[PDB]
């Protein structure tokens, strides 16, 4: 829902964008254990997110500055629900980054200096990782340079090519197909959507449409010709989340995080996500870290 | 035979089948090396 509806505000006509709706949703779900009143209500998110440890590794940590008083029932509630304890940290010192990166591995995304100010009093961090082969891999020796038509500009991409039997179907509103490429686990899979107008697909995407796709795709023998790709995206989601109704969390006057803190001085300034996806003949490697303030 | 050719801007969704949860998404509108022709 909010996670999936956020993509329409980061989608780019002129660029390659990758995003993790799950990573956003998981972060907001933690943020919700700290909120109360209207602020919590606007964080409209499942209270429990799915987790499956073979299909993808997911991680959730909260770094609160050691000055900040936390209600003991919040850290108890936090620890009991996410099998992890709030990490008290000093957000002004110089090795705070070192402490936090040195903490995430074991159990390192240092592309988070974008998100640490010196007045930062909390860091809510959601990490998503997936590395999995295709069920039926492509053969690299048949991958060839082929053209890619973006409006009137044309590119030379490394295009993969295989024959495989997969679920597929055509659809309208504005003509496109959807094809399911299963990974070797077979609980995760890639839906590939090839349209005559991408921006129209973006403005329509939602979970109903996705389940519709899954019901109406039919097995068939296919030729799949698709590029290898590697994309990294650093996204600022504050504007999108506000447009999706999450407003109180950002407003210092109105932000109720009183379930976490008797301070009444904890609010969200930034929501940042850096994601990277890599697809090639052998499978897919995907990564996403969402940082709230 | 049925031919799927992603040689124009497209969308991908990486989702968890048991729970129908979208893990990753992206749109791909461009390559790196620009090409010209006659």
């Amino acid at each position: 829902d909010i996670g999936l509806w956020t993509f329409r505000y980061v989608y780019n006509e002129s660029d390659n964008v990758v995003f993790s709706p799950y990573g956003l949703t998981s972060a907001l779900s933690v943020l919700r254990i700290a909120a109360g009143g209207n602020t919590k209500r606007e964080i409209d998110v499942p209270e429990s997110v799915v987790e499956d440890s073979d299909a993808f590794l997911a991680l959730r940590e909260l770094f609160v500055d050691a000055s900040v008083p936390l209600r003991p029932e919040f850290t108890a509630e936090f620890s009991s629900r996410f099998n992890t304890s709030v990490q008290r940290v000093t957000f002004n010192s110089e090795n705070v980054k070192d402490v936090i990166n040195s903490y995430v591995k074991d159990k390192v995304p240092r592309v988070l200096d974008a998100s640490l100010d010196r007045d930062t009093k909390m860091l809510l961090l959601s990490s998503v990782r997936m590395k999995t082969s295709w069920r039926h891999v492509f053969d690299p020796s048949f991958t060839t340079d082929q053209p890619f038509y973006s409006g009137n500009v044309t590119y030379k991409v490394r295009m993969m090519n295989k024959i495989d039997t997969l679920k597929t179907e055509t659809f309208t509103l504005v003509g496109y197909s959807v094809t399911e490429l299963p990974y070797k686990r077979r609980q995760t899979a890639m839906l590939l959507v090839v349209p005559d107008d991408l921006g129209e697909i973006v403005r329509a995407l939602d979970l109903s449409l996705v389940r519709f796709w899954i019901r109406n795709m039919r097995k068939d023998v296919c030729q799949v010709v698709m590029p290898k790709f590697s994309v990294e995206s650093v996204l600022d989601l504050r504007d999108a989340l506000q447009r999706l109704g999450v407003r109180d969390a950002f407003d210092p006057s109105r932000a109720d995080f009183g379930q976490a803190s008797p301070s009444n001085d904890l609010y969200v300034t930034k929501v940042l996500q850096t994601s990277k996806i890599e697809a090639d003949e052998r499978g897919t490697t995907a990564s996403s870290d969402t940082a709230i303030t | 035979l049925t031919a799927i050719v992603a040689n124009k801007p497209f969308m991908f969704l990486i989702y968890h089948k048991p729970t129908t949860t979208v893990l990753f998404m992206g749109t791909i509108t461009k390559g790196e090396k620009v090409i010209y022709d006659t």
